[PDB]
């Protein structure tokens, strides 16, 4: 006869489980005893019922397991398993972060850039907001004349990149013109690419003499 | 909530729970110590689906020798830039674009150190990595 006690410690040696959501988790904690030992669970230090979140939860006595399927940020907590005979009990405790991601192109907040004016020597700025889970690139782009024209072979209009992400630009989701001309009107592109995808919006830019 | 990819984050290994970390002399490991000062990152992409990875503590920038050893430059050179892609299963990697062709993944092993370029494998648990908050 004996009380509980750990067969499989090296299982048990990751403290932090951080998962992508709707990914499914799997917590165990392998242990032995005699009479053998009956297994529960804890949420947060609680009682872990199936009421406690939708679809609730499962478990396989024969591999000490928990088992939570297609997972959300509302699952991030601590879980703790109890392991209990007539001669003792012991317990481990294991941290569960849920990040919810997906391979999506950038989105853009409607609205910006917006337009502007300014008289002639003013100064004039154009910001852009994005949302995307991969790391997003941005470039300002003016829709230019090149060689006599405002569009390409391809029907494709000419562009100029005037600023792009990068350690050597600052402030990457903003484009601030200074001392303005008459030659700076037209309109501003704001390009924002991941490798998924690429979104643009863009505003005009009128110069008052 | 916009601009959140610009927030500095904190890269997770789900091989062994370790968070990336950049030392002071130049090596590079995992711990799980959240409190480290050296593991708040600063993701850019210099290029479309291409970063740099820099520290918010020293200012230095993760990268990956001729071997494949994950060392912490203190200026921004070739080595620094990585490949940032999701998987299947939603986690990051990052393949060194410098040696993209050998696939080449930064890495940290269960025991908290960097697992070589030349061998990291895509079926493995060493390559995931899960962007977190600071907190």
């Amino acid at each position: 006869k004996r009380a509980p006690y750990w067969t499989n410690t090296e299982k048990m040696e990751k403290r932090l489980h951080a998962v992508p959501a709707f990914n499914t988790v799997k917590f165990r904690c392998p242990a032995g005893g005699n009479p053998m030992p009956t297994m529960r669970w804890l949420k947060n230090g609680k009682e872990f019922k199936q009421e406690h979140r939708i679809g609730g939860y499962k478990v396989r006595n024969q591999h000490w397991s928990l088992i939570m399927e297609s997972v959300v940020p509302s699952d991030k907590g601590n879980y703790t398993c109890v392991v209990e005979n007539e001669y003792g009990s012991i317990n481990h405790t294991y941290h569960l972060d849920v990040v919810e991601r997906s391979p999506h192109r950038p989105i853009l907040q409607a609205g910006l850039p917006a337009n502007a004016s300014t008289v002639v020597g003013g100064d004039v700025e154009f910001v852009c907001k994005v949302y995307s889970d991969a790391q997003p690139h941005i470039q300002w782009i003016k829709h230019v004349e090149k060689n006599g024209s405002k569009y390409g072979p391809d029907g494709l209009p000419y562009l100029k990149v005037l600023k792009h992400s990068g350690i050597n630009s600052s402030n990457a989701e903003v484009l601030a013109l200074f001392n303005v001309t008459e030659a700076d009107a037209g309109e501003y592109i704001c390009k924002v690419s991941n490798y998924i995808g690429q979104a643009n919006q863009s505003a005009w830019l009128t110069v008052l003499p | 909530p916009p601009g959140n990819y610009k927030k500095p984050k904190l890269l997770y290994c789900s091989n062994g729970g370790h968070f990336l970390r950049i030392l002071p002399d130049g090596t590079v490991d995992g711990t799980r110590d959240r409190s480290d000062q050296h593991i708040q990152l600063q993701l850019s992409a210099e290029s479309v689906g291409e970063v740099y990875i820099k520290s918010t503590e020293t200012g230095q920038y993760l990268a990956m020798d001729t071997d494949g050893l994950l060392y912490g430059s203190q200026t921004p050179n070739e080595e620094c830039l990585f490949l940032e892609r999701l998987e299947e299963n939603h986690y990051n990697t990052y393949i060194s674009k410098k040696h993209a062709e050998k696939n080449w993944f930064v890495g940290l092993k269960k025991n908290g150190s960097c697992k070589r370029g030349p061998r990291t494998h895509y079926g493995q648990k060493a390559i995931l990595f899960l962007p977190l908050p600071v907190s």
